[PDB]
């Protein structure tokens, strides 16, 4: 109902679209990366769900500033200290964490920037038009 | 482009040696400017010279003509002869209006 | 001569900053003070103004020893062979505009004369406004600067349509009236960022940048396996003798071709690419590693860079424009990237003193290395230009 | 295949070569930093390939939200409860000055200026990628 | 197609050529630049031929006063 908070809305509403195409471009990035990390970390695996959550549970987390330090390169085969022996390395871990950056750069960089000029550079006839299509439903309301 | 063409031709260690021949040059020329032109002959000299003429009236006679191509210009010039035109068909509708009544009382007369 | 100077010594027209001009000179050649009411200038004192607002090595015509020589003898061989200069030199002094452009029309040299033009407004804007003068003299001074740069752009407009080929010559044809100089080098000290940005005479500096070589396809690999394979310069299409010969100061085959090819700016710029990318590389090494009591091989061709590096700044220091020393050095100076250049030589010198030394002096040697190589990989931005 | 798809695809990849200029810049200082970090950090190494990956490891992730906040300035060259916390390498705070200067230069200069050569080059980019995508229809 | 149809084919693309230009040749003649450059030629010899006109009907003038004094 208020004149500057109801335009905002449908504004909201029109970006929906924009950001429709951005989580398929991003589901298709994603969703790669998520299946070569799982596959090449995990290599004997029974047929269970948990590998289609483990598909997309961290690479969404990813986008948001929580990269999972801790499992980006773990330490393995070799003895660290009582001397404790660490599980040997599955073949092409290395792998992971290049993928992992080609993955970063291209989500967080690429994409999310370009969301930033799709909301851009339609953002003045969205918000005429929101402001007429307002206007208009005053009569409705 | 100047301060490559300028610099030694060895890179920065082998400038060593670039810089041994430039002392050794300097003790021996001695002991015995800037900017790449092209030092025309007198005959090329005269033939870039009038070139250069020709480009300077072809750029002053086309800004001329771009200005009395102006709109700008085509409305003003009208105006001063719409003018002048309009003072001298009025003295010529005075002068015809005697032209009528003198012919009207010549054929009274004949 | 006489009635040029008496064109120079009137008292009517406009007003004008020329008065302030040779008072200046006066006081910089004999250190006196204020002219006298009744200073007759003559051209000795014209052509020293010239000296003052063109700047850098100019010579004009008027300070040469032929026409002092004469001016003794006499004060056609006191006619002016091309009168249109002088009468553009003595417009723009005495701020009289319309005459100006009036004498650009008439006489030649018209691409000189009008980036001449446009040097010598801007420098008498800049001194007006630096002995606290009238803001309108400096204004219209700055306007009629613009008006004579843009009559320049608008004339290479022109030569650039009707023949590419003679719009080079030019450009860079020896201008004999104008102390031995060249239009593109009158532009640049003009700072006119037009006239060099413009496409004429962009590819007039493409072509001083190959050389004496033809290539101009898949630009950059072929001399690099020029640099690295000296049998693959032979295998690559050179310029003729006589085709645009850009020169200083005016098995044979194959002597001719590798000496054509190493001189070539964009040849000498690969190889000093090659040469920074290779030493940066080297300082790598010598830091992520740990280092001895004494500096290692790749250490000591890192130091003899910086040392060779060191020397080659302080040769461009001495083969500058101005004469005194303290003139160059301040020249120099103005360059930004030539300031942080001596800083980090600088640098290197006190930290290779400390790690020559022995504990802890070695780390505090090495602790200056690693911020010198924050500022070479800066300086790599600079071949990135 | 799609006509909101297909261009904005062909728009991505047009956009490719304004990520390739800020991938160089960024690989520029990037290096910079992750130089001077483990060669002050570690003053005794051997010849390893394990100094080219910590020269790109940890400045990397430091793009993405992770500063390593547990390594940014470890307290060290005290005692503390009792264990002797090892003593401190020369220069060891000019790391975290470094990492001050590198984190702005890269997460506020060089994306926000990547977001302005997106932005700016937006328009252009969408009507010769809407222009060429009608154009392939035929060869599709 | 049949031969027919590239009869009315080639007849359709005909009126379609003929359209374009001449449509072409009456946006070039109603536009200002046009409009205003032919009103400045034809004002050129309408002002020569007023000037003749006041020359000649000048001298009429003359000639008639002097009829009227004959008669
Ligand atoms: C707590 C978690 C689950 C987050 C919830 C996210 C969504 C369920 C919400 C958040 C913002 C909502 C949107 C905010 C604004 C609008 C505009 C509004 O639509 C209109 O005003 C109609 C005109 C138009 O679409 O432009 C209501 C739907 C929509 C898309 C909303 C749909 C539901 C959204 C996506
Ligand atoms: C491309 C982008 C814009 C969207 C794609 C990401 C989502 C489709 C993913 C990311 C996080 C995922 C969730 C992460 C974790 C879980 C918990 C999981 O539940 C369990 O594992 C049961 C409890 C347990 O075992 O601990 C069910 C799937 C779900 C909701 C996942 C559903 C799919 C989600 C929402
Ligand atoms: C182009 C994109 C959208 C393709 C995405 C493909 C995957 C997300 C899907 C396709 C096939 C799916 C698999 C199909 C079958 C199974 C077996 C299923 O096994 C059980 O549920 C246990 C069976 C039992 O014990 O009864 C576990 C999930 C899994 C691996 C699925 C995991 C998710 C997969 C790989
Ligand atoms: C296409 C865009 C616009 C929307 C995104 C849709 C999909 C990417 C989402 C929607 C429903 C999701 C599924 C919903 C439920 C599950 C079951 C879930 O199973 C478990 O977590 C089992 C428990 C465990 O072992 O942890 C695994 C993820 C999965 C397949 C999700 C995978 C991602 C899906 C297909
Ligand atoms: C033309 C540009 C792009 C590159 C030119 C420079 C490279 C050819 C140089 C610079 C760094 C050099 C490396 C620096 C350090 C070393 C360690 C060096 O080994 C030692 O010093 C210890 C063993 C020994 O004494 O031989 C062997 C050479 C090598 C690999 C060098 C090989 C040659 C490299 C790659
Ligand atoms: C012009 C500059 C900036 C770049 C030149 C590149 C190469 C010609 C240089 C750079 C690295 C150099 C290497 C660095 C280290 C060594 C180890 C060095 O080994 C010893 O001296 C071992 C014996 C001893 O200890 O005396 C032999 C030369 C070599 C291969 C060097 C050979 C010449 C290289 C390849
Ligand atoms: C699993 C991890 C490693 C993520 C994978 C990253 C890359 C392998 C992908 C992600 C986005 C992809 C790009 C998305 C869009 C395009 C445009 C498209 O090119 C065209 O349509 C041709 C016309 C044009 O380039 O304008 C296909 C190539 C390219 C650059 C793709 C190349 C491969 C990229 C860089
Ligand atoms: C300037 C930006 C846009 C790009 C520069 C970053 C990449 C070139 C860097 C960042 C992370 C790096 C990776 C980080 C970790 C590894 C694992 C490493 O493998 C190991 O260390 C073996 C396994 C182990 O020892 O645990 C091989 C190099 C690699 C892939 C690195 C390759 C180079 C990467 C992709
Ligand atoms: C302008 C930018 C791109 C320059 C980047 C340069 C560095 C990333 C490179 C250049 C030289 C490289 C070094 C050259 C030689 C070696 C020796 C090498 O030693 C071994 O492999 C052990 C020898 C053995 O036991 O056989 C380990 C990597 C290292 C230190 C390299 C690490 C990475 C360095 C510093
Ligand atoms: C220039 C732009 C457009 C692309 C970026 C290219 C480089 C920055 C990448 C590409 C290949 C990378 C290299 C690929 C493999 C390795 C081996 C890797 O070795 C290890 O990790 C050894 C195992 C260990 O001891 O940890 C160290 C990083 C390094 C030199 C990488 C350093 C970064 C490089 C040079």
């Amino acid at each position: 109902v208020n004149k500057y908070l109801g335009p905002y809305v449908m504004m909201i509403g029109k970006m929906m679209i924009d950001m429709m195409y951005f989580v398929i471009i991003m589901l298709v990035v994603l969703m790669s990366f998520g299946v070569a990390r799982q596959a090449i970390l995990f290599p004997n695996e029974e047929p269970s769900w948990k590998l289609a959550k483990n598909i997309f549970y961290m690479p969404y987390w990813m986008i948001y500033g929580e990269v999972f330090a801790d499992q980006i390169d773990p330490p393995c085969g070799q003895n660290e200290t009582k001397i404790i022996q660490l599980p040997p390395c599955k073949t092409g871990a290395w792998i992971v964490p290049a993928i992992m950056a080609c993955y970063l750069l291209v989500a967080n960089i690429l994409l999310v920037n370009l969301l930033i000029a799709v909301f851009n550079n339609t953002f003045f006839e969205v918000k005429s038009i929101s402001n007429q299509v307002w206007k208009f439903q005053r009569y409705q309301l | 482009i100047m301060t490559f063409h300028e610099r030694p031709v060895l890179p920065p260690p082998l400038i060593i040696f670039s810089h041994m021949t430039m002392i050794f040059q300097h003790l021996c020329c001695r002991w015995r400017d800037y900017g790449l032109k092209l030092f025309i002959t007198d005959d090329e000299l005269k033939k870039v010279h009038d070139f250069e003429e020709q480009c300077i009236e072809e750029y002053f006679r086309e800004k001329d003509d771009r200005f009395n191509s102006s709109n700008d210009e085509r409305i003003r010039v009208t105006s001063e002869r719409v003018e002048n035109m309009s003072m001298r068909l009025e003295e010529v509708n005075e002068r015809e209006h005697s032209m009528k009544a003198s012919l009207q009382t010549v054929d009274i007369r004949l | 001569i006489s009635r040029l100077e008496e064109l120079y010594n009137t008292r009517h027209g406009p007003s004008n900053t020329l008065y302030h001009l040779v008072r200046d000179v006066k006081k910089r050649e004999y250190p006196k003070g204020n002219l006298p009411p009744d200073y007759r200038i003559s051209l000795i004192d014209i052509g020293l103004v010239i000296e003052y607002l063109m700047g850098g090595a100019y010579r004009c015509n008027y300070t040469r020893k032929r026409f002092r020589t004469l001016y003794h003898n006499l004060f056609e061989i006191n006619h002016f062979p091309f009168p249109f200069h002088e009468l553009m030199v003595w417009a723009v002094l005495m701020k009289r505009q319309k005459m100006a452009l009036f004498f650009w029309q008439h006489g030649e040299e018209a691409m000189a004369k009008a980036l001449v033009a446009c040097k010598l407004c801007k420098a008498m804007a800049h001194e007006a406004s630096e002995n606290d003068m009238v803001d309108d003299i400096s204004q219209e001074l700055n306007h009629n600067s613009r008006d004579f740069g843009q009559l320049a752009v608008e004339l290479l407009d022109q030569s650039y349509k009707q023949d590419e080929q003679l719009a080079m010559k030019l450009l860079t044809y020896e201008l004999k009236n104008w102390s031995n100089a060249t239009c593109l080098q009158l532009a640049v000290a003009a700072k006119h960022r037009d006239f060099i940005a413009h496409t004429c005479s962009q590819m007039l500096l493409t072509d001083m940048w190959m050389g004496r070589l033809r290539m101009r396809k898949n630009s950059g690999l072929k001399v690099i396996l020029g640099i690295l394979l000296p049998p693959s310069i032979l295998s690559l299409e050179f310029k003729n003798k006589d085709d645009m010969p850009y020169m200083t100061q005016a098995l044979i085959p194959l002597g001719r071709k590798i000496y054509e090819f190493y001189n070539a700016p964009i040849v000498k710029f690969w190889f000093y690419t090659l040469a920074y990318i290779g030493y940066l590389m080297l300082f790598n090494y010598i830091v992520l590693v740990k280092m001895e009591r004494w500096p290692s091989t790749q250490e000591w061709i890192v130091i003899s860079y910086i040392f060779t590096l060191g020397i080659e700044k302080m040769r461009e220091i001495l083969m500058s424009e101005p004469g005194k020393l303290l003139q160059k050095v301040k020249v120099w100076l103005q360059e930004y990237w030539n300031v942080t250049d001596l800083i980090a030589i600088l640098l290197f010198s006190v930290g290779m003193i400390l790690r020559l030394q022995d504990q802890p002096f070695r780390s505090d040697g090495r602790v200056i290395y690693c911020v010198n190589i924050i500022y070479w990989y800066i300086r790599l931005l600079d071949i990135f230009g």
